[PDB]
RNA sequence: GGAGAGGUA
């Protein structure tokens, strides 16, 4: 059941629930949507093809002649992932695009051809993602991270009263295209309908309603329920629904059909309406004072006259009663109002509306939109047909258009991209339905309203931007004619769209660095959740509320890991089985449930889908059959947790562990933290520095193997089968033969990359873990990477921690070390840093880098070449020469200082046309020879691997075995054989190698060609060099090392190994933490890690002791055997029964160090495995020992826990924050010291410091602290020789930056002056 | 042709770049009259003067 | 020198 490479280790999975679903590639956010970006489209919606059928055909504003468009391919890349990686550019792609140019015929008519042309035509580098999910855009690899904004549709809105002094909520609706002009709508105060484009000033909504070519009768037919009023000769017969009268009072006798139904004085009650519905009365005789003041709706014009009676929309009166009357008018339209559930919002709105017809309401908006430019009628209409219902200048995407029809109870997926009009009559339609009172509005910050805009997407717009640009230049040209000799290139023009595509992937919002300190870091960088960002908010603009976890968030967004700081939950992660939706929203995956069993086929659920169902809790206890075995399980329905039904549920979760993110389901034991402390060690834990020699963690939660693979830093062996060279630096793997491909059949090689620079300072290095010739499957780890041991991810030490507080060297957070932990070099971590010294171009002429620097001994220039450049492998300490320069009248490039180190490694690169020194020749021609090395090394061993195929082939068939070797291994072809098949495979085999031959000797000379050519730079620089230093940190007092679950602390002493507590077994304890930070910081997974570390490595040292001493594998296979066992029904069950005796060895070897223990996140190891385990081991079942002393060497009473806690060395390191100056150099425009590290800069007495000595009675500590300390220039000067001539006296002055002021409000129209 | 589908011949020059004439227009087109019709030459279409 | 991003307390 277990493959070969995890008999080498197999952890102890504990744990209860069975998996029903694998941990996906953890990077595959990134992977699907630059493939949606880069792969041929055939229905053409994703991607490039998207694009080009949105732009392209162009045609000309003649109509002459147009451009349209065929296919694209991108071209190979001139280089690749590492030589792009050192040169410094771009690791990027050219886009060929078969173009294709008609030309009609002019006198003949519209729709002819006189002749069209096609060719593929470049435009733009587009970089290529790497194999992992990063961007090489100028050396520096960035994470293009996910955004996470509004989705485009349809929001309705109120806020909650806080407006107006009144307590009235204000309902507003946008409408939200995804590449256009917005929408809003919203009520006054005073119930009036207003709209706005784009934010600019508000208008009423009936402007923009009569320029879609309506008039006020169709709007009040529109929005309105008709009231009929009939004049009879017997007082006014109404026509009356009774549906309209309910909730409503009584104003006369409501008597119709001679019947008395309801007196005056009642409100019209349920019996009421049920009477006269029954009665089925539909005209009432009513009084004419019930038209004390309601509104007509149409217009009315005399029949003989011919002349205006009562306009459209006026409030009616007795003697307008009598004008309509009096010219054979019978049909009174009234609009039916409300108090509740009919408000006639809109007729004020047309009341306030000073525009009559159309031409005045697009007067109105054109001028609204551009104020000044006097308005014409053209130009108004014009602009308001292309501001909405243009394909060009307006699009609701496809998902815009599905939240636009999902919110409005629609039914149609699909629809029209740009507006129309049915759309706008529904947003006010539903918006005054919500105004009235049913309907409901949404919240902001639901998962249902919040789209995922990954890398291919934002790309893809940035692409579409660009090319807008390039077809209004094409069309320009195109319009111009004489086009009969014109090809697509030179209307075609490369640059914008190499610029909006290298600007977005160099410098964008969102184009952020990789952190690179792990592989956990790049993992969890390349699945953030970023809000910010265009379209998106903004750090210090940001309320209370989105900061805030919705309950929407459980299985789309972890909440438990997120920045500190400013910017709280704005930089969300995603959660572990998460994925993105087809249009973009936020899918967790759920089993589904039938009748009464949990079933195991799985549906991804949207975050609107998670409201309809209800879905059982992670860990709902099922058994065997799929049945719940209670009766009252806990389940959430709507945003709610509540004990339902056995027999309720429609999902039930996929995991345990699918709320946390993977940066956060690497904590053991995070069940028993607290979240604000849980908080702090998930997002510690992406900035543990790669120590020396990777140690696995004792107590991990099995996802340490998923991080360490799903990263790119662990070399995977792509096909299985028998390694047959392991160096230090690659890996020869010989394939098995049903993995062998027929055509190019041949072997796999790695090369390991070596000690090299990650993006923060930080060594990255490949060690193989395997030896020679052994069995390796699909998907198997063969090169550890940074901090990864064995294909499982390894950021820190194990190491041996006491809880007591030791004599105050512990007192508030610190940490006592012992000193075996930097003796057994555990800690001590590489460092490799980059220094460049350029050769600029300036007056006087260029500068040399030659050894010849004034000023200086053969103590300074011991090191360095002839040529100026130090040696590889040089250890230099601070305030040496890597690098001569000089100037023309001493530009040298220095170690910086106060850092030590080892030169490994010097690249100069020479700008094209200078003389390259013999330095540059010894590095090309090692390059050279290396290269030939590589090139002609892989041509060989592939050799041996085609001729090993071919002795393979040969072992049948016409065998004889001598008659190989007579004539050598070129010319095993012409030997005895019979001329089938299998001298077809053999035939092949050989064209295979002649292929080979050219290959060669086409690739060395490419290379060659490479190699030898001088690169490009900047404009000005004629030759740069980069050393590479490597120091090693190793720990001190000073450093930050930190837990797992956020126990950060300050290293504070390393204490010698005598001095610490020892048990009476004799080990020193390694770490002495402080007790004290357990009950407040709730973090009581650090004790329960540190006491299921302490029984793993009991197990490690009986283990070890057995195996010591020699004793048979039998004792090792039973002993194993019952520590692997042992758990409380745990479900990982491995049998040492099929071990073949020397996996067992080998396993045993692999465990003298500790059993490694796996906990899953909320399926955890209980306390009762945990006392199991130690009772196995011959330890207290307590977990506190005995401590004695090492000083007084007495014991320790109230006995203490110890254990074996995983720590790592957080990336603070102290001898990059200490800084001292005395006097170094100063600021231009104010005279006072420069600030940072990197220039020589003197700290900041900011102005709360300042209030600080005002507090006291120090002023001339403060006068000298912010006058001749910083600023009075010519004060501390004299100062400076009033110490070093001994005296301490001060002439305070007045500071030069005073003067600064005085002259930046003197250069106003302002006088300012000192007075005698 | 943006909605009327023609039949054309594709005629190959220098640096592969086609170019599809209408089989309506037939008598622009004529046979090779240097008579290197194993070895005649390959016009750059548009200029190599650009 | 200025923006942009990330980080520590
Ligand atoms: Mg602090």
């Amino acid at each position: 059941v277990y493959s070969y490479t995890e008999k080498k280790r197999i952890r102890k999975d504990f744990g209860k629930r069975p998996q029903v679903l694998d941990v996906p590639y953890l990077l595959s956010i990134q992977l699907d949507s630059f493939q949606k970006f880069i792969e041929q489209d055939p229905e053409g919606q994703y991607g490039l093809e998207a694009a080009f059928r949105s732009v392209f055909p162009i045609q000309s504003y003649s109509g002459n002649s147009e451009l349209q468009y065929v296919s694209y391919r991108l071209g190979e890349p001139v280089f690749d992932v590492q030589e792009c990686q050192i040169r410094g550019v771009t690791y990027s792609a050219p886009l060929r695009v078969k173009l294709r140019l008609v030309i009609y015929e002019r006198e003949a008519p519209e729709g002819t051809v006189k002749d069209i042309k096609e060719q593929e035509v470049y435009m733009g580098e587009i970089p290529l993602m790497t194999d992992n999910g990063t961007f090489v855009i100028n050396g520096t690899e960035r994470v293009i991270v996910s955004q996470l904004h509004r989705s485009p549709g349809v929001f309705f809105d109120s806020d909650k009263g806080k407006t107006h002094s009144s307590g009235k909520v204000l309902y507003n609706a946008r409408i939200i295209p995804y590449r256009g002009s917005w929408l809003d709508f919203e009520f006054d105060p005073k119930d009036n309908l207003f709209v706005r484009i784009d934010r600019r000033r508000k208008l009423p909504a009936t402007i923009i309603l009569r320029a879609l070519n309506y008039t006020t009768e169709q709007i009040l037919d529109l929005f309105f329920e008709k009231v009929i009023f009939e004049i009879r000769d017997n007082k006014l017969q109404m026509e009356l629904v009774p549906e309209r009268l309910r909730g409503e009072t009584a104003s006369f006798d409501i008597e119709a059909n001679g019947k008395v139904y309801v007196e005056k004085g009642r409100r019209i009650t349920a019996r009421h309406i049920r009477q006269l519905e029954k009665d089925d009365v539909k005209l009432i005789e009513v009084p004419v004072e019930y038209i004390a003041g309601k509104v007509v709706a149409k217009d009315y014009i005399d029949e003989s006259t011919g002349e205006l009676i009562c306009a459209a929309n006026m409030e009616l009166s007795l003697d307008l009663l009598a004008k309509l009357s009096q010219s054979g008018h019978k049909r009174i339209e009234t609009l039916f109002t409300n108090d509740l559930d009919h408000g006639p919002y809109i007729s004020e709105t047309l009341r306030v509306d000073p525009t009559n017809d159309r031409l005045s309401a697009l007067v109105e908006i054109y001028r609204m939109m551009r104020p000044g430019e006097p308005p014409t009628r053209e130009a108004a209409e014009s602009l308001f047909e292309n501001l909405f219902f243009s394909e060009d200048r307006y699009d609701l995407s496809a998902v815009g258009r599905m939240k636009f029809n999902r919110s409005l109870l629609r039914e149609e997926i699909e629809g029209s991209g740009i507006l129309s009009k049915d759309d706008i009559i529904d947003v006010m339609k539903k918006l005054i339905d919500i105004r009235n009172g049913k309907g409901e509005v949404d919240d902001i910050d639901h998962l249902g309203n919040r789209r995922i805009r990954s890398v291919g997407e934002m790309a893809e717009n940035q692409f579409r931007v660009g090319l807008v640009r390039v077809e209004r230049a094409v069309k320009e040209r195109l319009s111009l004619g004489d086009l009969d000799t014109l090809m697509p290139q030179d209307m075609i023009n490369a640059k914008p769209i190499s610029a909006a595509v290298k600007e977005f992937f160099g410098s964008s919002q969102l184009s952020q660095f990789m952190d690179q300190n792990n592989p956990l870091s790049e993992i969890t960088h390349k699945r953030r959740i970023s809000a910010l960002g265009p379209g998106g908010l903004t750090r210090e603009r940001a309320g209370f509320e989105v900061r805030d976890v919705h309950p929407t968030h459980y299985g789309r967004v972890c909440p438990i890991e997120t920045p500190e700081g400013p910017n709280i939950g704005l930089i969300n992660s995603l959660s572990v089985y998460a994925q993105t939706n087809e249009y973009g929203f936020l899918e967790t995956p759920y089993r589904k449930v039938t009748d009464g069993v949990v079933t195991d086929e799985i549906h991804y659920l949207s975050a609107i889908e998670e409201g309809n169902y209800v879905i059982a809790q992670a860990n709902s206890n099922l058994d065997e059959e799929g049945h719940f075995v209670e009766d009252l399980v806990t389940c959430r329905s709507k945003g709610e947790s509540s004990l339902f039904s056995r027999d309720q549920v429609d999902y039930m979760d996929v995991s345990t562990q699918q709320v946390v993110s993977v940066g956060a389901s690497l904590i053991p034991f995070l069940e028993h933290d607290d979240a604000n402390r849980a908080l702090m060690g998930a997002n510690m834990q992406r900035q543990a520095v790669p120590t020396l020699r990777a140690d696995k963690p004792l107590v991990g939660t099995g996802m340490e193997r998923a991080v360490a693979v799903d990263s790119g830093v662990t070399a995977v062996a792509k096909r299985g089968g028998v390694v047959q060279y392991v160096d230090a630096s690659r890996i020869v793997i010989k394939v098995n033969e049903d993995e062998m491909y027929p055509g190019e059949a041949g072997i796999d090689i790695y090369n390991l990359t070596k000690y090299t620079r990650s993006n923060q300072n930080t060594c990255i290095n490949q060690m193989p873990c395997v030896s020679l010739g052994e069995p390796v499957e699909r998907g198997d780890v063969l090169a550890d990477g940074p901090s990864t041991d064995l294909g499982e991810l390894a950021l820190g030490q194990n190491m041996r921690v006491a809880f007591m507080p030791w004599n105050g060297y512990n007192f508030e957070d610190s940490i006592l070390v012992s000193e075996r932990v930097v003796q057994e070099d555990r800690f001590t971590t590489i460092h490799i840093q980059e220094l460049a010294c350029v050769s600029r171009d300036t007056k006087l002429g260029p500068e040399e880098i030659t050894a010849d620097i004034p000023n200086v001994g053969e103590a300074a220039l011991s090191k360095l070449d002839e040529s100026g450049i130090v040696y590889i492998g040089a250890e230099v300490t601070g305030g040496d020469i890597l690098v001569g320069k000089v100037t023309p009248k001493d530009s040298s490039l220095r170690v910086p200082n106060g850092v030590s180190g080892t030169v490994i490694d010097v690249q100069v690169f020479t700008r094209d046309g200078v003389e390259k020194d013999k330095r540059a020749l010894e590095i090309e021609e090692m390059q050279l020879k290396q290269a030939k090395k590589d090139l002609s090394e892989e041509l060989q061993i592939l050799e041996a691997g085609l001729f090993s195929r071919i002795r393979a082939v040969l072992v049948a068939g016409g065998v004889e075995a001598e008659k190989l070797d007579k004539l050598p291994r070129d010319r095993w072809l012409e030997l005895g054989l019979t001329d089938e098949e299998k001298q077809n495979q053999l035939e092949q085999l050989a064209e295979q190698y002649d292929e080979l031959k050219h290959e060669f000797e086409k690739k060395l000379e490419a290379k060659r060609r490479k190699i030898t050519q001088g690169d490009d730079l900047a404009p000005g620089v004629l030759k740069i060099v980069k050393v590479y230093l490597a120091v090693k940190r190793r720990i001190q007092p000073g450093d930050k090392m930190a837990g797992r679950h956020g126990n950060k602390g300050v290293i504070s002493k390393i204490n010698p190994i005598e001095d610490m507590p020892y048990d009476e077994n004799g080990t020193p304890v390694d770490i002495v933490l402080n007790p004290l930070g357990v009950p407040s910081r709730m973090n009581i997974g650090q004790i329960l890690e540190t006491h299921l570390g302490m029984a793993a490595k009991g197990i490690g040292d009986k283990i070890n002791a057995m195996l010591k001493q020699q004793q048979e594998v039998a004792k090792l296979r039973e002993f194993i055997q019952r520590a692997y066992d042992l758990g409380a029904d745990v479900r990982q069950k491995v049998d040492l029964s099929t071990f073949s005796d020397e996996e067992v060895m080998r396993l045993a070897e692999n465990l003298r160090k500790g059993m490694p223990i796996a906990t899953p996140v909320f399926d955890g190891a209980k306390e009762a495995e945990i006392k199991e385990l130690l009772k196995l081991g011959d330890l207290p079942t307590s977990g506190q020992i005995r401590l004695y002393d090492g000083r007084t060497g007495e014991q320790f009473e109230r006995p203490v826990t110890v254990g074996y806690m995983y720590m790592l060395k957080l990336n603070h390191l102290v001898d990059d924050k200490m800084h001292a100056r005395s006097t170094g150099s100063y600021s231009l425009v104010t005279q006072q010291p420069l600030g940072g590290k990197a220039q020589f800069g003197g700290q900041r007495f900011g102005e709360m410091e300042v209030w600080a000595l005002e507090a006291y009675g120090a002023a001339y500590t403060l006068q000298e602290m912010l006058t001749v300390k910083s600023d009075d220039v010519n004060g501390r000067t004299k100062m400076y020789k009033n110490i070093v001539d001994g005296n301490h006296q001060m002439e305070p002055g007045m500071p030069e930056s005073f003067n600064v002021l005085l002259k930046e409000i003197r250069s106003l129209g302002i006088n300012i002056e000192l007075e005698d | 042709a943006g909605g009327i589908t023609g039949e054309y011949l594709m005629l190959t020059y220098a640096n592969d770049a086609k170019l599809y004439v209408p089989v309506s227009s037939l008598h622009l087109i004529s046979r090779y009259a240097g008579g290197a019709e194993e070895n005649a030459p390959l016009h750059k279409l548009g200029g190599d003067a650009w």
